[PDB]
């Protein structure tokens, strides 16, 4: 929280395009990525954007597949939002907010052209694998869903899925055959997979990775997600507030472009570190 | 517009930069100070089988028989002069409970805080019922302490007008131990603004007025000249605490003056960071001797 | 095993996904349509405010249980709980649920907030109940209809009132936006979409989406579509307040 | 409601009495309460009383399918509960840290120690296994429960038996109490907890504490044993600082207390066995 | 697979009476009090503690006389290969709490914040064996960065026993073989043992051996520990002045 | 140092998953020679010795098919010395139980110089794995690394007047392959050849079963023509000699034939031509299995680690069982019974379970 007279502040700074760190209101802050930091995962990573700390891990399990879709396998999401964010978490005051990041995680792939889940079917109705998520937050600063959904990404193409043949017999007797080559494991396309953006409604402009300094300024904000090509799969609002039919389509427009060049940067920086190899030393938390 | 990603590189530790090879008494609990007849104990340590065992991490420090601790990490504990800066937490009947990075709840007691001008005549329940809409919860307020009791809490005052609550501005939270402890903690520099240093670890940074207690709002807009200077000191500042070093006048004087090629915003990046600390410390070491 | 209810079987699928058809498409109509629509405050009696709506297979209440004693610090609250009943829609879920309730509660909460004025309601918190008796379409602006007219029936203040509106996407090869829809053409659908807004002063105030797939102008075009909707709806709801209103001045 | 708080002047005086090795009932400080294990009508029912603290405990079984990792043996499944009647502050989901620490104390002990065989059950390996589980119910609370707990469950464990079972390939044939004679169960060894109180930082030690030394006391030391000397747990609770030659003299103490509890469940067995062997459905054994 | 070769090694290929090197570090995370990393191994726990502050809710909970430690345990879901949900609220994670709040309170000397939380906190990322000591040595070290005063270095570790010989620090192999493990937590100053639990069957006369091993073994984690954060403290102090 | 090794694994659960494991490579690893100081002087226990004479000096080292082959030919006492990689030990310990169990009774005797040489943890011979590479491959190469650096290490230790060591194998493919990588290598023969000693050297020298048709198509096929369904039966005479006894009696014969059935079941026997009659059936499917628990003993494998346990039934007319208990201490000695669960295509035995204990034999 805080006073009145610094939201007066903040709301004329935004008003003539300036920031308490000096910033327009296109403009993120450096964003520290990572990948392969944890070692008994099939894909991890980790994202440090300003002071938000999110680990991301990503298990490849196999398992059942669902009934009205045999014919290929799903995704599933857990939210650890560890009381190391904010002492105000515990068993249970950190379930609110997990639960909707995870529904809105849900929501940004119930899209069938995101994740080619075909590509994660073994045998229809029999075997399937299954990616089960697990985001851990660490510090909470702010513009969290962005870094959620960078985390997500750069996860999914940190992750290696082993080929398996499921070779059945009769009389009830299966059989799984191994690739002993960790080399030849298989990769899942994300060249679709969206980023959040978060755009946070201040005075009569809007305003991108909305410090939490801001955000207690704010009235609303409108969390798009964009991919790569410039569609919008999901389209949420969120505050305590009310919103403008108008200012809907600039927030949107802005999304757009914002979500062109975070997707491109991400893009080449992970091409980058998968050039190099385990010459880089993974440095994390050292 | 323009974003970046970059991924992280690894620390470069022992700062070797500067090369110093200290002249302290490091320690760490369980570590034995010097075991004398009859040594007093201070803030920092214990005693155990007739020994005098450290309790916390830093430099020991031997005035002329007492032997205390200097941890370089702590929250604000309380002194009897020391000026403050706080947030309100909550408005009980009698007074306001107020939050500085000290390990209790401090309190500012509706004897303590000023009154419009200098009608000064005694508090009865009318003010009581204004002891709200004056003095709004989560409102700031620059200060100094009263007395420090036995329970470890904090009661703080108002001496003058100069003191009281504070307008707009802008707030940064550092820690209290890098903060030199001197005089003259409110400043008024020629960059165009001014600061408050807290002996605890928050700093307020406002611009200067023109007339020279917080009685009306000025909810004015600032001038960008005068914005765009606050936001620098607010990212020097950040740069100084990044790197470890303490903070007072010539320090962010000189922070700022280093700051001006680079601009506004692409001095947190810790390359820059470090070539402007750096710059400072050695200009203050040089020139200081 | 739950110890709050009775001892049941550990599992039990339903029998439709043991069936065999494709299941009839529901084909063209007038993409600018809306269904049919009955709206009545003042239903229920142990409640100080309460609301029914019905549009179509969608048959929603909610209740306003009102002020109960629990400036910026001291400003009011709401808190709502939506629920479809456990036998609602194709499948059975529990009654707890625990996935997508709660968003939707979010979604009311974030819809209602900005229309109710709580500076008047202070140290009190409004429990909002909403119950979704049979699912047919567009269900969460009938939920947000319905609460809206369940508070406004209470008599707790406000700015103005809320109206909900859900829509579609036709997953053909010119793929048009279906206003209004049925739970075959929400559930044979591409995208989905929910627009709730406060049409005096025109401001949105909650709303919500989805896609396997869409395009900035196409939302757009949703969007303005939502809005005319909900415009075109209101005066159905203020006649029912009216109606309740008099009833009342009937009563004594 | 809540415990009545404790006077300063029962606390100096039994600071004061043990400081002087003197306990209030006039036992040593190396010494149980005459412990009395009674049984009921049904197998897998006992009643154990040690001094005013009684503990019951009941024995079911099951057929369920297995866990996966383990397909050929089976399950077993702890639960203590501490009944509002042993006392007031026991109140349902309020004293969940005792709760836990018990049971998964209790867990660690039978289970992991392999005092029973989960092999010996299994019927249909990967479709139908026994689940036998363990309900301790707390009656009265004074002082030492562990120990009781633990009695009570072994009494139970070595007093019970399964309804006998009949298979071919996969055809499986359940019969009644009253077709065949139901058949007992596998145990290998009998471990029961001892437990240890310290008092003055780790000065004083005593054995069996009621509830006041539990109230005046700064640490707890649990420790399972068996009749062949077999540490099966030991563990350290209260923030207290302890050496080495306390937990081995404590040690050395938890072997001959063992022995002694052994045998005497032991004479239980046999003498409730008797009895039903001579018409009556009880079994009574005292310390 | 084997545990012990009759040479003398393990399968990670290390005798008995060493343990694997142990990389930490202290400051991770700015916005809080204090805070802590350790990967003794390949595990890699994550500790932090919001300082001594007050009580909201009171509840009637603020002791008078001393501090009030609240210490939170979390294992992360991908922390084993095999996931599992629920980390917290579990009825293993509450004993680890409870573990680590009567280690802390015998060691964070309370007497001096009457009436204020200590609140800990441990995740833990990556698991392989030792467990609970990673955590608690993490929470140490977090501590000693909070300048919370503690009377010393409460270093934990594990032992086993296997072919009548000691090992230290175990992984999660020769963890699972279901051999007896003692991991305990000591004061090395005094010599006095803060929290010793232990898990399996065995002989009473070979009690003392594992005992001492997992001893030493916390007194080598020590010396590394120490030597961490003489680093950590003699670079602060340099960049003071 | 430290090296982090992955590898997939297949669960109990179904399931696959993967670890990360951690190896550490010392350099105070000994080459068990007393000469080369820097790798230790004092170094007691099994060691080799300062001069070997049967090229006098002569240490040597197999490799796994020798181990496998030639155990007889190493465990003789004619010769004296000999270094034992790890590599090697793991791979004759995952291939058969016994052989692995002589080597270490064998390195457990002072005399003969039977000196282990860790080379995984060892900072020189380690080797990494690489793609396209199996893991044969990896030990075969990680064998040739150690080869190479005995050669270089006993090199320089003295005038190598002293000292020299030899790889051997049992294929020349492998010899010819570490010439071409710059070492002397033989073959087992030609060595047990060169050395003119006495004969006794060369003396000491010189199923996957069918399907199963479930019970719709028995029962289809008895009714509709050819199958035929009876009783099974064995013999005490043979463990293939088997009769069949129609509900007339077939004989049948062959471990194939003999399709996983047992002393009393209830087969699905087909009919075979008379090219080969008295007459002669085969097996294709179970109609209804019936077994009972069966009495008898406990056969282990030496392995004190290994869970899967031979059972050696009392009555000759049954095969031995494949049960996975972990006691194996309590109960070899002690006659149990135990229940028989299965017979996939892959096992020559069943898979069983232990139901309980009697007491031990001739009580
Ligand atoms: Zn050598």
């Amino acid at each position: 929280t805080l006073s009145e007279a610094e939201k007066v502040y903040i709301v004329h700074g935004v008003q003539e395009d300036l920031r308490v760190d000096g910033r327009g209101c296109e403009d993120y802050r450096c964003v520290e990525v990572e990948t392969d930091v944890v070692s008994n995962t099939s894909g991890s990573a980790r994202v440090k954007l300003g002071h938000t700390d999110i680990l991301v891990g990503v298990k490849a399990e196999m398992g059942t597949p669902k009934l009205e879709k045999p014919n290929e396998g799903y995704l599933e999401f857990f939210v650890d939002c560890s009381a190391s964010a904010t002492p105000e978490f515990e068993g249970r005051g950190g379930d609110d907010l997990g639960t909707e990041i995870a529904n809105t995680l849900y929501r940004i792939f119930n899209n069938k052209s995101s994740v080619d889940l075909k590509t994660l079917c073994i045998s229809p109705r029999e075997h399937c694998w299954v990616l089960y998520v697990d985001v851990l937050l660490l510090e909470c600063g702010g513009n969290l869903f962005d870094a959620i959904s960078i985390a997500v990404k750069a996860a999914l193409f940190n992750t290696r899925i082993p080929r398996v043949r499921v070779l059945e017999d009769e009389e009830g007797s299966k059989d799984i055959e191994l690739s002993d080559d960790p080399y030849d494991c298989i990769r899942l396309s994300v060249e679709n997979v969206p980023c959040i953006v978060t755009l946070c409604k201040i005075g009569y402009r809007h305003v991108v990775d909305a410090t939490l300094q801001e955000e207690a300024c704010s009235l609303a904000s409108l969390l798009v997600s964009v991919t790569s090509k410039g569609v919008v799969t999901c389209m949420r609002k969120v505050g305590k507030g009310s919103l403008d039919p108008e200012s809907i389509f600039e927030m949107m427009e802005t999304g757009k472009r914002v979500g062109k060049v975070l997707h491109a940067s991400l893009q080449s920086v992970v091409h980058k570190e998968e050039s190099l190899g385990p010459k880089r030393q993974k440095v994390g938390f050292l | 517009m323009a974003m970046e990603m970059r991924l992280p590189v690894a620390r470069k530790p022992l700062s070797e930069r500067l090369g110093r090879d200290t002249k302290k008494h490091l320690v760490v609990p369980g570590d034995t100070i010097t075991t004398d007849t009859g040594f007093m104990r201070g803030h920092g340590t214990y005693m155990g089988e007739e020994k005098l065992i450290a309790s916390v991490a830093g430099s020991v420090e031997r005035v002329n028989k007492l032997i205390c601790v200097k941890a370089l990490k702590t929250r604000y504990i309380g002194e009897v002069g020391d000026i403050v800066v706080g947030r309100i937490t909550e408005v009980q009947q009698k007074r306001w409970k107020v939050e500085t990075n000290s390990r209790l709840d401090s309190v500012l007691l509706l004897s303590s805080m000023n009154l419009p001008g200098g009608e000064l005549r005694r508090r009865s329940a009318e003010d009581e019922l204004a002891m709200r809409g004056f003095l709004q919860e989560g409102d700031l307020i620059s200060a100094e302490v009263q007395a420090v009791f036995s329970d470890g809490a904090v009661s703080l005052h108002t001496r003058s007008l100069k003191y009281g609550k504070l307008g707009q501005g802008v707030l940064v939270q550092v820690s209290p131990s890098l903060v030199k402890r001197q005089k003259t903690h409110f400043h008024d520099l020629p960059c165009g603004a001014s600061v408050i240093l807290g002996n605890n670890g928050f700093i307020w940074i406002y611009p200067t007025p023109e007339h020279k207690g917080g009685f009306i709002a000025n909810l004015e807009p600032v001038s960008l000249a005068d914005r765009e200077v606050i936001s620098r000191l607010r990212n020097c500042i950040i740069s100084l605490v990044t790197q470890r070093m303490m903070l007072y006048d010539t320090s962010i004087l000189y922070c700022y003056e280093a700051s001006l090629p680079h601009q506004i915003k692409d001095i947190l990046k810790p390359e820059i960071m470090e070539e402007i600390v750096m710059e400072t410390r050695q200009r203050l070491l040089e020139q200081e001797g | 095993g739950d110890h709050r209810r009775i001892r049941g079987p550990e599992e039990s699928q339903p029998p439709q996904l043991y069936a065999a058809d494709e299941e009839e498409a529901p084909g063209t109509r007038d993409p600018t349509r809306l269904r049919p629509v009955y709206a009545r405050a003042g239903l229920l009696s142990q409640a100080k405010g309460s609301a029914y709506l019905e549009a179509g297979g969608t048959k929603v209440l909610c209740a306003v249980s009102g002020p109960r004693q629990a400036p910026a610090a001291l400003r009011g609250r709401l808190l709502c709980d939506f629920r479809r009943a456990p036998f609602a829609g194709r499948r059975r879920r529990a009654p707890p649920g625990g996935c997508e309730e709660r968003e939707l509660a979010l979604a009311l909460q974030e819809a209602l907030e900005p229309a109710v004025r709580l500076g008047r309601y202070p140290r009190a918190q409004l429990e909002v109940s909403a119950l979704l008796l049979e699912d047919g379409g567009s269900a969460l602006a009938a939920a947000l209809t319905a609460a809206a007219l369940a508070l406004a029936d209470a008599g707790v203040e406000m700015y103005d009132l809320v109206v909900g509106c859900g829509l579609s996407l036709a997953p053909g090869p010119a793929p048009t936006w279906l206003l209004d829809p049925t739970r075959l053409e929400e559930e044979r659908a591409a995208a989905g979409l929910t627009v709730a807004l406060m049409p005096v002063l025109n401001q949105v105030a909650g709303l919500l989406g989805s896609g396997e797939g869409g395009l900035t102008e196409s939302w757009a075009e949703a969007v303005r579509l939502g809005l005319e909707g909900c415009q075109r709806l209101y005066p159905v709801l203020q006649q029912s307040l009216v109606r309740a209103a008099r009833r009342r001045g009937a009563a004594a | 409601m809540k415990e009545t708080p404790l006077s300063n002047c029962e606390r100096r005086f039994l600071l004061r009495a043990i400081e002087e090795k003197k306990r209030l009932d006039g036992r040593q400080t190396y010494d149980y309460r005459n412990i009395r294990i009674s049984f009921g009508t049904d197998y897998g029912c006992c009643i154990v009383e040690l001094g005013k603290t009684r503990v019951l405990g009941q024995v079911s079984c099951e057929l369920v399918s297995p866990k996966l990792n383990r397909a050929t043996e089976g399950i077993l499944f702890f639960n203590l509960e501490l009944s509002q009647m042993a006392a007031p502050a026991f109140e349902p989901g309020r004293q969940s840290d005792l709760l836990v620490k018990l049971n998964r104390l209790m867990e660690r002990c039978l289970r992991n120690s392999k005092c029973i065989d989960t092999e010996s059950l299994c019927v249909v390996a990967g479709e139908k296994v026994w689940q036998i589980r363990v309900d301790l119910h707390l009656l009265n609370h004074d002082g030492n429960i562990i120990d009781a707990a633990s009695i009570a469950a072994i009494v139970a464990l070595c007093h019970f038996r399964r309804p006998d079972v009949s298979v071919q390939g996969d055809e499986v044939t359940l019969y009644t109490p009253e077709e065949r004679d139901p058949v007992p169960l596998s145990i290998h060894h009998m471990p029961i907890c001892v437990s240890f109180a310290f008092f003055q930082q780790g000065t004083y030690l005593l054995v069996d504490p009621n509830e006041r030394e539990e109230r005046v006391m700064d640490g707890l030391l649990v420790i399972a044993m068996n009749k062949h000397r077999e540490i099966c747990t030991i563990q350290s609770s209260g923030g207290i600082m302890l050496l080495k030659d306390q937990v081995l003299r404590c040690s050395k103490i938890a072997g001959v207390k063992v022995a002694e509890i052994t045998e005497l469940i032991l004479k239980a067995l046999e003498n409730d066995q008797k009895v039903r062997k001579e018409g009556g459905k009880f079994g009574f054994a005292e310390s | 697979l084997e545990l012990l070769s009759d040479q003398g090694y393990r399968v990670d290929g290390r005798r008995a009476g060493e343990l694997r090197k142990i990389q930490a570090r202290m400051g991770v995370f700015a916005q809080a009090d204090g805070s802590a990393y350790i990967e003794q191994g390949n595990t890699k726990a994550l500790a932090v503690v919001y300082g001594p502050h007050e009580i909201r809710g009171s509840r009637a909970r603020a002791l008078p006389d001393r501090a009030l430690v609240n210490c939170q345990y979390s294992s992360a879901t991908f922390s084993t290969g095999e996931r599992k949900r629920r980390p917290h609220g579990d009825r293993k994670s509450c004993e680890m709490g409870l573990q680590l709040r009567q280690t802390f309170e015998a060691a964070i000397l309370t007497q001096l914040h009457p009436r204020s939380q200590i609140d800990i906190y441990v995740q833990v990322l990556q698991a392989d064996g030792g467990t609970y000591a990673a955590c608690v040595n993490a929470a140490t070290l977090a501590v000693l960065d909070a300048g919370i005063p503690m009377r010393d270095f409460v270093c934990a570790c594990s032992a086993g026993f296997v072919d009548g010989t000691a090992l230290a620090d175990l992984s999660h192999v020769e963890e699972a073989a279901g051999g007896p493990q003692l991991a305990l937590a000591l004061l090395p100053a005094s010599g006095q043992i803060a929290l010793l639990e232990m898990d399996a069957r065995l002989h009473e006369d070979h009690l003392e051996r594992v005992l001492e091993a997992a001893a030493q073994a916390a007194r080598d984690v020590h010396t590394l520990l120490d030597r961490v954060v003489r680093q950590h403290v003699r670079e602060a102090s340099i960049l003071l002045g | 140092m430290l090296k982090s090794k992955t590898f997939l694994k297949k669960t109990r659960a179904g399931g696959v998953m993967k670890i990360v494991r951690e190896h550490y490579l010392r350099d105070d690893i000994g080459c068990g020679a007393p000469g080369c100081a820097a790798c230790g002087g004092a170094h007691e226990g099994p060691a080799l010795e300062p001069q070997p004479q049967d090229p006098q000096p002569h240490y040597l080292l197999p490799d796994t098919n020798v181990l496998l082959h030639q155990i007889d030919v190493l465990e003789d006492p004619a010769i004296r010395n000999v270094i034992v990689l790890q590599t090697v030990l793991q791979e004759v310990r995952n291939r058969s139980a016994p052989v692995y169990k002589r080597i270490r009774d064998v390195t457990n005797n002072q005399e003969k110089h039977f000196y282990t040489f860790t080379n995984e943890h060892h900072r020189e011979t380690y080797v990494e794995q690489e793609q396209g590479e199996n893991a044969n491959d990896r030990n075969n190469r990680a064998i040739r690394v150690a080869a190479k650096w005995y050669n270089e290490h006993l090199k320089k230790m003295s005038a190598d007047n002293q000292l020299q060591v030899i790889f051997i194998t049992n294929d020349r493919r492998n010899k010819e392959k570490a010439i071409e990588e710059g070492i002397p290598a033989f073959t087992c023969e030609e060595y047990v050849k060169s050395l003119t000693a006495n004969p006794e050297l060369i003396d000491r020298l010189a199923i996957i079963f069918s399907e199963h048709l479930p019970l719709s198509k028995l029962q289809q096929g008895i009714k509709s023509g050819t199958y035929l369904q009876g009783t099974f039966r064995a013999s005490r005479e043979n463990y293939l000699e088997a009769t069949v006894w129609i509900h007339k009696e077939i004989i049948l014969q062959g471990l194939k034939h003999l399709n996983r059935a047992v002393h009393e079941d209830i087969v699905a026997v087909e009919l075979l031509p008379k090219s080969q009659w008295k007459p002669t059936g085969r097996v294709v499917g179970i109609i209804k299995r019936n077994w009972r628990p069966y009495c008898g003993m406990l056969s282990k494998s030496d392995i004190k680690e290994s869970r899967r346990h031979l059972f050696t039934p009392a009555d000759k007319r049954i095969p031995r069982i494949r049960i996975e208990t972990r006691q194996a201490s309590t109960l070899e000695g002690r006659r149990i019974i135990v229940a028989i669960d299965g017979w996939p295509r892959n096992s020559r035995y069943p898979n069983g379970h232990f139901v309980r204990n009697l007491g031990d034999v001739g009580e």
